[PDB]
């Protein structure tokens, strides 16, 4: 039967669903290892930018898990996304190995701009700066994409790239007591946090799996953006971002948590 | 004096922080270097060699280990840090280190953090040396702590991933500058 993962209830998505906000009409791209067809997902399309790996199917599992946290279907099986009616696009920019180049990722962001994505979720990164990668984020942002990226798993006091670039919204991970998970990177670049420990979601072969990471936190925010956008279709990527921050539940220092815990109920009220 | 420089495939001296693919000197020996995960536990990713001579892998950024020298030319037989220009589901450092001199087992080159660094923590120090083969400018990679160890590739044709590590024959390489990047 369908379970509501605890992070879905923590971000208060069901209260948004009760006010008729499920993310319908919102285009969300998952820039990741691909998305496997799964009973509890609806994949509208996408593209691959990984040499040798032409399909948008997930040979790793990661992108499929991230996609379920955003948009796992509301039905009688598996789990439930923050935004179960969001239109999901699989943009493979990482190989099955789990790694991608500046160029794969940059072509994925260009794809998101050219196809009118409202949200791009990038649960991926590293400490490697790249001006070419920053330009691509800036370009997608100028074309209306809200770029949402994981703060990183190193535990350090600065955040990963691309999340660290100003026009990515950087997301850290919280635990079941609203504390920063110890791996979750923070710093001045951080915008907001979301659940990222024991996050059950969709997994290839019609399965489910419980992962920990800032990669799990990020889709909670990408989903909430989709809810805000459904409610306010004329809002820019910037207005959505500010509103998610303005309505977040403050948890302590902005350096450790940014605005605090994303709150889909307050964001859509 | 201070050691001679390492050169890229275009004859220019290697510079700190510029991006270079690490290609096999002999294309018959395979492709450039990438990252490959566990089968079970994905992260940390290992450094591996693409078996396909046509695949360049990810470029690497090379920086002097220790105090910053003024010119920024990468020199032979001089400790340097090496990290991939790449982005991962692991969201961890892409800097290389070799398995600790103090650990049991084979030694591989891996990326990311370690639980239990060695006292000196020199496992992230590598050197580029001249290969007595090198009709033209071709190199071997080594890691030195209390001994020096040249790096080769654990080939497997399964094939599982071809892991870089303490094994001979050594992996002879060349550095190709990433095209305007
Ligand atoms: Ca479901
Ligand atoms: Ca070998
Ligand atoms: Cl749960
Ligand atoms: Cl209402
Ligand atoms: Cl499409
Ligand atoms: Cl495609
Ligand atoms: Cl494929
Ligand atoms: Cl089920
Ligand atoms: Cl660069
Ligand atoms: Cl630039
Ligand atoms: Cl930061
Ligand atoms: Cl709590
Ligand atoms: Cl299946
Ligand atoms: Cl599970
Ligand atoms: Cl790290
Ligand atoms: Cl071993
Ligand atoms: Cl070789
Ligand atoms: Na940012
Ligand atoms: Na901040
Ligand atoms: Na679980
Ligand atoms: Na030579």
């Amino acid at each position: 039967a369908q379970s509501v993962p605890w992070g879905i209830s923590r971000v208060q998505a069901p209260a948004a669903h009760n006010r008729g906000l499920t993310g319908s009409g919102v285009k969300v791209a998952v820039l990741d290892t691909g998305i496997s067809t799964h009973p509890d997902l609806n994949i509208r399309g996408g593209a691959s930018f990984v040499p040798g790996e032409p399909s948008t199917q997930d040979g790793n599992g990661h992108g499929t898990h991230v996609a379920g946290t955003i948009a796992a279907l509301n039905n009688s099986i598996g789990v439930l996304g923050v935004a179960p009616s969001a239109e999901l696009y699989a943009v493979k920019v990482l190989g099955a190995s789990g790694s991608g180049s500046v160029s794969s990722i940059a072509q994925g962001l260009e794809w998101a701009g050219n196809n009118g994505m409202h949200v791009a979720n990038l649960s991926l990164g590293s400490p490697s700066p790249s001006a070419t990668l920053e330009q691509a984020v800036n370009s997608a942002t100028s074309r209306g994409v809200l770029v949402v990226a994981a703060s990183g798993n190193s535990g350090a006091g600065s955040i990963s790239y691309p999340a660290r670039y100003a026009n990515a919204m950087a997301v850290g991970a919280t635990d079941q007591n609203n504390n920063r998970a110890s791996f979750s990177q923070y710093g001045a670049g951080l915008d907001i946090v979301a659940p990222g420990v024991n996050v059950q979601s969709t997994y290839p072969g019609s399965t489910y799996a419980s992962l920990n990471g800032t990669s799990m936190a990020t889709p909670h925010v990408a989903g909430a953006a989709a809810l805000v956008k459904q409610k306010n279709p004329s809002w820019s990527n910037v207005q959505i971002r500010n509103h998610l921050k303005n309505t977040a539940t403050s948890l302590g220092s902005t350096n450790l948590y940014g605005s605090g815990l994303v709150n889909a109920e307050a964001a859509t009220r | 004096a201070d050691p001679p420089p390492v050169h890229d495939t275009d004859g220019h001296e290697l510079r700190a922080d510029a991006n270079y693919y690490v290609l096999s000197a002999n294309r018959a020996h395979g492709g450039g270097l990438t990252m490959a995960p566990g089968h079970g536990r994905h992260c940390p990713l290992f450094v591996s060699q693409d078996p396909n001579g046509q695949h360049d892998g990810f470029p690497v950024r090379i920086t002097p280990y220790g105090v910053a020298p003024s010119d920024k030319i990468i020199r032979l037989s001089t400790d340097v840090r090496i990290s991939f220009r790449a982005y991962t589901t692991c969201l961890q450092s892409t800097e290389w280190h070799i398995d600790s001199e103090l650990a049991a087992g084979r030694r591989h080159v891996i990326t990311g953090p370690v639980k239990d660094p060695s006292p000196s923590g020199r496992e992230n120090a590598f050197r580029i040396e001249k290969y007595s083969g090198a009709e033209v400018h071709e190199y071997k990679l080594m890691s030195c702590g209390d001994w020096c160890q040249d790096l080769g590739v654990f080939r497997d044709l399964k094939g599982g991933a071809w892991f870089l590590g303490a094994t001979e024959p050594y992996h002879v390489v060349v550095f190709k500058k990433a095209p305007p990047a």
